[PDB]
């Protein structure tokens, strides 16, 4: 009986396999062969943010594109403003182990979570002058990995226990569920429509989930081994993923399989973060090796290095705008390249 | 000339260890730092004080510079000399401190008391050194000595070495054997860690104690009273002294396997 | 979140007397606290004191006679007076205001205690009459340009009911207070702001004042009269 | 070129400045540690006179040293994503159980698992034996044999110059031997020397476990501290 | 047990999805990439007058 099963999903993956092969005429590497080269660039950091006394885990840089905010080991929450370096808000958090945080697109909430199982949101704007705790969702078995904030009474969650989960703040219980990796979910990324999300695991697939019904669309799979972050195309009809392999790979959606890969051999490292450009032209990363680098989006041309910490960098980010770009790691300081 | 080898080789061993603490960033402990401080006042010394000794052994007992030029080279010279000597006896007295018990060390370690050591020291030298020069000043002639420079008041003489040398000197030796008998009993693969820690104890301390003492026991022993012998002797017992000096680092920095692969790397660069 | 203010009475002069206000509602010790009333006079500023008691400003009126103190645990501050004169008979009111990137400072006003014994801003209309459901507008001038070099002008708007304490309605030239209703707006450029209502209906009359805030001390208007 | 916001936005800056400076000072005076054992080990009866699903705590102090204790229960079989934090700790604490030989072989391999880690290159671990009296009890019962799991174990050299516990059988005193030696075996075989194990046995009711906690802490720091003086 | 009928009912929902050729999506994507080069202000440098860091 199961046997049958598993002969006739054999066939229809090979059967998939050949219709995604069909499509495959001429590669992007040949198109793009006459494009005059973007040059080199040098960027020198024009900020450092000092005041963490322990690791740097994540950061959200804020809508306005002047205030961010950071998340440390050592359990406090700080807001930056990043032309004159100033402190706003410090908030101190219950756990310790604070692994993600998230900053509303209104602008008035802040989002937090880590090893306790609970999402925890706080209020920023309110009389008396104080940060006070709104809600904590629970629901979760595992230790949450990513939240996102898709509208002011919505949020998404990733977490450890190969599931995700959307909530509805004022209820406080979840609406819906996307349950169909196998591994644990590390690394998650909305869309500028925001009507569809993708999701990256450990069992090294990606997924491209449907914020309205809660069934799977499409599944990607490329790599060797466990992916730890995912970025997502401006167009809105591609992404790129980073694993522990040294090799960024970029899909493209209605082509439904992979189009171009970065890779080289003295790196040997995994990445940890990865961030497109507003453009689209350049490509950011994050490796282990102490330094990040910048890869050119269509021709896989190293054409630049950024070398200023000493320990590895656990978060990256970039301006809506387009002005600036932040990076953080483990020595708690994170500085700011133009 | 020997002498002209152990000038260059002073200031050789001190600008290695410089650019070993700062351009690297696994060796920016405060403990690194009161080293690099060590090494810049010897290099200071070095690369200042000892030529003109040199000249003067050239020409012998004679000052090509002028004869009220005499207080600023005597001055410096002895307040570098007891630089090192406080250096040396703070590192032992912190070291004693952080072997004998280590969780009570590391929680009053708040990585700022470099600074204040050092001020201590540089404070505490300078507060001898002063009052030589203001008195030779005064009356030069008197402590012009045939262009030797040799101070002619004794009793300063007896006042500075005393305290100088003697009183840092059984401090050391009392904290020295302090560390080797709490080693010991801690003693009697951690066990071979411990063993390397009495032998490289050992092997500092006697080496220090052997380098400046005949110096600072002839200086006492000419004031206190043939006579010639004694004073060609002092002058052996100087460069015995600035030998010791231009050795001091080398010694403390060389055990570490990061030092070593640093100074490799820079004699192939 | 309110205000409480003890002290007052006839005095004679030469004499000294002490105040007292004391919060309770919020957070006092992240807020920083300031203004007195002629019989028949706009506001004029008195003297500050910022949190953590780390800077004090006096005006010249009110300079070398006067004291400020604040006690945290106790939620209070005190301004104790000496050497009155006859020109003091005024009333008295408990400001707060916190300052950062983005904050709304002179947010509430306490009730005010009476007691008997530089930028010139000037605002040109004393009394407006008025007719219900029609739009108007009032404008206030300035010495010097109030426009910094990173692009703000700092300028505020306050109203003042009959028989009541006066609340803002506009910082920042631009932007608006809480529960503040949208009819009213403000707009304007250097030296040059009005402020303007739209469907005016009543319980909107009284006096309105402009402020500068840019450097101390800090100079009022000359107010608004609104009659029907 | 500087309003009296900016100012008043600066002081408010070094006053938190200030707070966190006091809040993270305060904070460095105790130590931590990390609690993990594979099962039907009793990790909860570790300490027990001196004494949220993702994480759980236990806080002992002991001549006046505080010690924060840490231990996951909420988590899966798969342990490889959420001990990158824990690479700052003093000390891992590994609790195992001798008395049952069905499930020595997984704690062997979760061992060197761990031994082997790529993030724990630097921190040293301490190993208890829990349960003896359960092992004295089955080898004195004369019922199982270690030489139908373990073959080695007929062929076994005596262990006359380390001393044995004074009066004891014979045959208790091997075989908890040669179990010892199967762990500091698997310690030992990289030999690399960055870190190392101290072995410890351990009953069932037992009353002082902080004292032996805190005279291995003493000597990992006292280790750190000779090397980072050059003496090594 | 029964898991596998769900995984075939996935398998076979997203086994019809309609696809299109790798030129054209290439076209499209360089189409994009070309038509921001100027609002890039880390591509294109800037001078200080207008850079606010
Ligand atoms: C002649 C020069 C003097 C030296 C000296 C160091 N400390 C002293 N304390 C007292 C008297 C002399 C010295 C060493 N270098 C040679």
């Amino acid at each position: 009986e199961l046997d049958q099963l598993r002969q006739e999903a054999e066939q229809l993956k090979n059967q998939i396999r050949d219709a995604r092969k069909a499509c495959a005429d001429a590669t992007l590497s040949q198109i793009t062969n006459n494009i005059d080269p973007v040059g080199r660039i040098q960027m020198r950091t024009r900020r450092t943010l000092r005041g963490h006394l322990a690791k740097i885990y994540a950061m959200h840089w804020g809508t306005d594109s002047r205030l961010l905010v950071s998340a440390s080991q050592d359990g406090k929450l700080i807001i930056w403003d990043s032309y004159t370096t100033n402190k706003v808000h410090a908030i101190p958090l219950r756990s310790s182990w604070v692994m993600t945080c998230a900053y509303a697109p209104s602008g008035n909430y802040v989002a937090c979570g880590g090893l306790d199982n609970i999402c925890s949101i706080y209020n920023l704007k309110t009389r008396e002058g104080n940060v006070r705790v709104s809600r904590e969702l629970a629901g979760h078995t595992g230790y949450l990995s990513c939240c996102r904030f898709l509208d002011d009474n919505q949020i998404v969650t990733s977490s450890g226990d190969t599931t995700c989960a959307l909530w509805d703040i004022e209820t406080g219980q979840q609406t819906t569920t996307f349950t169909g990796h196998t591994g644990d979910v590390m690394s998650l990324s909305l869309a500028p429509d925001t009507r569809l999300f993708v999701s990256g695991a450990c069992d090294a697939s990606a997924k491209l989930w449907d914020v309205r019904e809660g069934m799977c669309r499409q599944t990607f799979t490329g790599h060797e081994s466990d992916i730890n972050a995912i970025c997502f195309f401006p167009n809105g009809n591609a992404f790129a993923t980073g694993s522990d392999d040294a090799t960024c790979r970029l899909f493209d959606l209605r082509a439904d399989q992979e189009l171009m890969t970065y890779s080289h051999d003295n790196i040997i490292c995994g990445i940890t973060s990865v961030s497109f450009s507003k453009s689209g032209r350049l490509l950011l990363a994050g490796y282990d090796d102490f330094n990040c680098n910048v890869w050119d989006a269509l021709k896989a041309d190293r054409a630049g290095v950024l070398a200023g910490h000493d320990n590895r960098v656990s978060c990256l980010g970039v301006t809506d705008d387009g002005m600036a770009v932040a990076t953080g790691s483990w020595d708690s300081f994170l500085k700011i390249w133009n | 000339l020997l002498t002209a080898v152990v000038i260059i080789l002073t200031i050789a061993g001190n600008i290695l260890v410089i650019m070993a603490v700062s351009l690297e960033k696994k060796l920016q402990n405060a403990t690194n730092y009161f080293l690099m401080s060590l090494a810049i006042a010897d290099m200071l010394l070095g690369f200042l004080v000892m030529p003109v000794s040199m000249l003067t052994i050239l020409y012998g007992y004679r000052w090509p510079l002028p004869s009220k030029l005499c207080a600023v080279w005597i001055y410096l010279d002895v307040l570098f000399s007891t630089a090192s000597i406080m250096h040396l006896c703070a590192i032992s007295l912190d070291r004693y401190v952080a072997i004998q018990n280590p969780i009570h060390h590391s929680r009053f370690n708040s990585r700022t008391k470099a600074f204040l050591k050092i001020i201590a020291v540089w404070t505490i030298s300078v507060g001898i050194s002063m009052p030589i020069p203001v008195f030779g000043l005064q009356d030069d002639s008197k402590v012009f000595k045939e262009g030797s420079c040799l101070l002619a008041d004794d009793n300063f003489v007896l006042i500075g070495s005393f305290v100088s040398f003697f009183i840092p000197l059984t401090i050391m030796v009392i904290t020295y054997f302090l560390t080797i008998k709490s080693l010991q009993k801690e003693a009697t693969q951690s066990i071979s860690n411990e063993q390397k820690a009495c032998k490289v104890l050992g092997i500092v301390f006697f080496l220090f104690v052997v380098m400046w003492c005949p110096f600072f026991i002839t200086n006492i022993m000419a004031v206190i009273c043939n006579e010639d012998v004694i004073g060609a002797l002092l002058n052996v017992f100087v460069w015995i002294g600035y030998l010791s000096s231009a050795v001091n680092p080398l010694v403390y920095t060389l055990f570490n396997k990061t030092y070593r692969s640093a100074f490799s790397r820079y004699i192939q660069c | 979140v309110q205000l409480v203010e003890s002290g007052g009475g006839l005095v004679q002069p030469g004499g000294s007397r002490k105040l007292s206000c004391s919060a309770s509602g919020f957070a006092f010790s992240s807020f920083g606290m300031h203004v007195r009333q002629a019989p028949e006079k706009g506001l004029e500023w008195v003297a500050y004191i910022s949190s953590g008691s780390g800077t004090i400003y006096y005006a010249d009126t009110v300079k070398g006679r006067f004291t400020i103190s604040r006690d945290d645990p106790k939620n209070t501050l005190f301004l104790q007076m000496t050497s009155l004169r006859s020109e003091d008979t005024a009333m008295y009111y408990c400001v707060r205001s916190i300052y950062y990137y983005g904050s709304s400072p002179f947010d509430f006003w306490g009730q005010g205690t009476t007691l008997t014994v530089d930028i010139v801003m000037t605002q040109a209309t004393s009394s407006v009459p008025v007719t219900p459901g029609e739009s108007v507008s009032i404008s206030c001038r300035s010495s010097k340009s109030l426009l910094h070099s990173n692009g703000n002008t700092y300028l505020y708007w306050f109203l003042q009911r009959p028989g009541q304490s006066p609340q803002l309605l506009i910082y920042r030239m631009s932007n608006l207070a809480s529960g503040v209703p949208d009819r009213f707006s403000g707009s304007g450029s250097g030296t040059a702001f009005t402020l303007t209502i739209s469907r005016l209906e009543a319980e909107d009359v009284g006096v309105y004042y402009c402020m500068q805030h840019l450097e101390y001390p800090l100079t009022f208007g000359a107010g608004t009269k609104l009659e029907l | 070129t500087v309003s009296a916001e900016d100012k008043a936005a600066a002081e408010r800056s070094k006053m938190i400045d200030k707070n966190l400076r006091e809040d993270g000072e305060k904070a460095r005076r105790t130590l931590r540690l990390l609690l993990l054992g594979a099962d039907n080990s009793g990790k909860s009866t570790i300490v027990k006179q001196m004494r949220t699903s993702g994480i759980f705590e236990t806080k002992f102090q002991v001549d006046k040293v505080n010690f924060h204790m840490f231990d996951v229960g909420g988590q899966r079989d798969e342990r490889r994503k959420w001990i990158q934090c824990f690479n700052d700790v003093t000390a891992i604490i590994f609790v195992v159980d001798s008395s049952d030989y069905n499930r020595l072989q997984e704690a062997l391999n979760d061992f060197k698992s761990i031994w082997n880690n790529r993030w724990l290159r630097t921190i040293s671990v301490i190993l208890f034996l829990n349960k003896q009296d359960l092992l004295a009890e089955k080898v004195l019962a004369g019922k199982s044999k270690i030489e139908d799991y373990f073959p080695e174990f007929a062929r076994y050299t005596t262990p006359e110059d380390a001393t044995p516990e004074p009066g004891e059988d014979p045959r208790v005193t091997r075989a908890k031997y040669f179990i010892r030696k199967e762990f500091v075996d698997i310690s030992t075989a990289s030999g690399d020397g960055r870190h190392i194990c101290y072995p410890h046995f351990t009953c069932a009711v037992d009353t002082e476990n902080a004292r032996r906690i805190f005279n291995d802490c003493k000597d990992i720091i006292l280790q750190m501290n000779l090397r980072e003086y050059n003496l090594v | 047990i029964a898991q596998a009928r769900k995984l075939v009912e996935q398998l076979k929902m997203e086994a019809n999805i309609d696809r299109i050729k790798v030129s054209k999506a290439a076209a499209d994507l360089m189409a994009y990439c070309e038509a921001h080069a100027k609002e890039d202000p880390l591509l294109t440098p800037v001078p200080a007058s207008e850079n606010p860091f």
